Formats: structure tokens, C-alpha cells, sequence
């Protein structure tokens, strides 16, 4: 099944609009994933990881995204945080694996990048598996903003910086996470 | 939270103050500038967000001018017009955004006086 | 002094519910108690708090420590610019 271009896409959606795709209809060979040498995390729940391809479902769904190597732990169900609360909310119910590896090298330049955005103000937090994709100046207080930025009027989304020579801790890791989904259609993935 | 600048001042001239922090989160906070006439409460000078922009007191609207520098993580702070009216001290404030509240001053430099 | 004491703020125009306490020393620099009404900071074991909306912001102490004298000082987040006490 085509999971070698969702693995080796040339860019990587923004944290606060993470790419989602759908396979269904396949034949499900996830040994090939391991060719990529390194590996930050690699963890899944649910299913063992050793027989991922013995087992059968309706479908899954690829959603991959860059985030920075501290925020990486922000991705297990029942979290909290600025990225789980406010980006991407796993449910408890979660039955999946989750990966994440340094990307160092293709995502980090001298003069810095500011292509990676990821929301930073909202009113109230995500629902699970759901997402909110709108500029819009958010405004603080009972005073109304008008559109135009100024005392208590923000842009939600904040840019990330990234050059090569920051810490371990900010240099963006490539995440993507799959998630299983069985139900009374029959069985077509295996 | 370091801070400099010049200490003693002529009247009609222009001051500048630099305040510079050690971490490497520089990125994501409010930083404000607090001015303290001598024992007479405290004032509000003006903010810079985290996208690198500034809100200015509208009494010092003109006068004052705010600065980054992400290269080597310091903010700038200038006022055009000086006198013995403005003689007091300066303090670096810093306010961490969070979901929709800001915890105004979290955190506070020893500042320093100018005349 | 001794037990208790209590302090009030008030605002003349406008209403709001933004408000910030802030403590002062003998030539330190301030440090924030209470933050938005009665959120209080993860800093303040003396039970130093305050809770009340409608302009009639009020700060209470339970008990007075032998490191309790300052100049605490109110303060505004809305209708620009803040305005301390
Ligand atoms: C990814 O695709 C590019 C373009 O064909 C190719 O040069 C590269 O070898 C591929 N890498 C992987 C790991 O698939």
C-alpha cells in the first residue's frame, strides 16, 4: 500500500492544520516503515506492534504533522499542554501507534524558517479528532476588536523558529500517527 | 533578568535601556517596560507581543520606541525627548500567554534609575 | 496588625473583572501575589486572597507571617492604559 509516499512526502503540514489521508482497500505491509534507520519514539496502543500486519480492519487514517522534540510527549491520549488542548486531541479510546523521528537536517535553515505555525489562543479546548483552521485576530477583554491588532487584540497562530544550531530540545521532529477503524463493513485491509 | 543603559542624563537629549534574558524561550512571552517615579507608585510605559511588534502608552506615544533582537535575545527601549520630569527607574516585566488569559508580570528585573 | 487586615479597590468608570495584587519590599523589586480576581499564583502559602466582582475588588490575608510588610498595590489588564494604586 502506498504508505511510502505519506512517509517520504517532501513537506509536512503545519502542526495546527495536521494532514490527514484515508487508506482502505489494501494489502498492509508495515515492515517496509522500518527502513527509515532512526526513530525518536515509536509506540503504539492498543496493538502490539510485533503483529501489526496479522490483524484486519475496515480502515486507517494517516494524520502527520512537525512539531518540536519537547512537545513530542504531548501525543498520548489523556494529555495536556499547548498542542495537545488546542491542536490535536487524542481519545482516551485510542487504538493506534504514533511515531515521530528528528528532522533535523531537511527542516532547519541559517537564516530561520517560519513556514510552521501552530495555534496559541483559544477559547475553549479541541474535541477529539477534530479541527479548527481559521485566522481571525482573537480579542481579550470586553472591548471589541474591530479586525485590527492592538492592546488586547492577537494573531492566534505563533511561528516557530528554527535554526540548526538550537538545542536538541527545539529542532523539529516529523510525527505521524495511525489509526485503525473496524466496524460492520467488512474486513478489507489485511 | 540582566539589564543596562545609561544612568546619568542631560535634559533634552535621548535615553536608551537594554534588558536581555538567559533562556532560550524567547519567543513566546510578553515583555513590558514598568517606569517608577521616586516613591510614587508605578507606571506603564508600553508591551511588545511575541510576534515581534509593540503597543505604546498613548501619553508616550510618540516619544517611546520598542525593539527585539531574536538574534541575541535582548528588547530595546528609547525615548527621544529626556528632561527631570522623567527621573525614576525602569523595570523589565515579563507575562506568559496562556488560553485565553495572560498572567500579566510573572516575573520582574532589578531594573535600574535614570535622571 | 497582629491577625487580620483587609484592603479595597475601586474603579470609577467601567466595570470590570481583570485585576492584579502585587507585593513590594524595602527596595525589591515587586513580585505578583493574585492574579484575574481570585486565581491565585503557585507562590503564596499564607493564604494572601481575594475574591469579588463589580468594582468593589477586595484583598484579604488570614494571617500575618513575620515577612508580611509591603505596599501591595492593585492594578487593571482592560481599558487601556493599566492603571495602578
Ligand atoms: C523519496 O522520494 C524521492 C523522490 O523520488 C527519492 O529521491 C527518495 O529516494 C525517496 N526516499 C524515500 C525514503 O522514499
Amino acid at each position: 500500500c502506498p504508505f511510502h509516499e505519506v512517509f517520504n512526502a517532501t513537506t509536512f503540514a503545519s502542526v495546527y492544520a495536521w494532514n490527514r489521508k484515508r487508506i482502505s482497500n489494501c494489502v498492509a505491509d508495515y515492515s517496509v516503515i522500518y527502513n527509515f534507520a532512526p526513530f525518536f519514539a515509536f509506540k503504539c496502543y492498543g496493538v502490539s506492534p510485533t503483529k501489526l500486519n496479522d490483524l484486519c480492519f475496515t480502515n486507517v487514517y494517516a494524520d502527520s504533522f512537525v512539531i518540536r522534540g519537547n512537545e513530542v510527549s504531548q501525543i498520548a491520549p489523556g494529555q495536556t499542554g499547548n498542542i495537545a488542548d488546542y491542536n490535536y486531541k487524542l481519545p482516551d479510546d485510542f487504538t493506534g501507534c504514533v511515531i515521530a523521528w528528528n528532522s533535523n537536517k531537511l527542516d532547519s535553515k541559517p537564516s530561520g524558517n517560519y513556514n510552521y505555525l501552530y495555534r496559541l489562543f483559544r477559547k475553549s479546548k479541541l474535541k477529539p479528532f477534530e479541527r479548527d483552521i481559521s485566522t481571525e485576530i482573537y480579542q481579550a477583554g470586553n472591548k471589541p476588536c474591530n479586525g485590527v491588532a492592538g492592546s488586547n487584540c492577537y494573531s492566534p497562530l505563533q511561528s516557530y523558529g528554527f535554526r540548526p544550531t538550537y538545542g536538541v530540545g527545539h529542532q523539529p521532529y516529523r510525527v505521524v500517527v495511525l489509526s485503525f477503524e473496524l466496524l460492520h463493513a467488512p474486513a478489507t485491509v489485511c | 533578568i540582566q539589564q543596562w543603559g545609561a544612568g546619568l542624563l542631560k535634559p533634552s537629549e535621548t535615553l536608551s535601556l537594554t534588558c536581555a534574558v538567559y533562556d532560550e524561550s524567547f519567543s513566546d512571552y510578553f515583555w513590558t517596560w514598568i517606569r517608577q517615579s521616586p516613591g510614587m507608585g508605578l507606571e506603564w510605559i508600553g508591551e511588545v507581543t511575541h510576534t515581534g511588534s509593540a503597543n505604546y502608552n498613548p501619553s508616550l506615544m510618540s516619544r517611546v520606541t520598542m525593539s527585539r533582537d531574536t538574534s541575541k535575545n535582548q528588547i530595546s527601549l528609547k525615548l527621544t525627548s529626556v528632561t527631570a520630569a522623567d527621573t525614576a527607574v525602569y523595570y523589565c516585566a515579563r507575562d506568559s500567554p496562556l488560553g485565553s488569559i495572560i498572567k500579566r508580570g510573572d516575573y520582574w528585573g532589578q531594573g535600574t534609575l535614570v535622571t | 496588625v497582629g491577625d487580620r487586615v483587609t484592603v479595597t479597590c475601586q474603579a470609577s468608570q467601567g466595570i470590570t473583572n481583570y485585576v492584579n495584587w502585587y507585593q513590594q519590599k524595602p527596595g525589591k523589586a515587586p513580585k505578583l501575589l493574585i492574579y484575574h480576581a481570585s486565581h491565585l499564583e503557585t507562590g503564596v502559602p499564607s493564604r494572601f486572597s481575594g475574591s469579588g466582582s463589580g468594582t468593589d475588588f477586595t484583598f484579604t490575608i488570614s494571617s500575618l507571617q513575620p515577612e508580611d510588610f509591603a505596599t501591595y498595590y492593585c492594578q487593571q489588564f482592560d481599558h487601556l492604559p493599566p492603571t495602578f494604586g
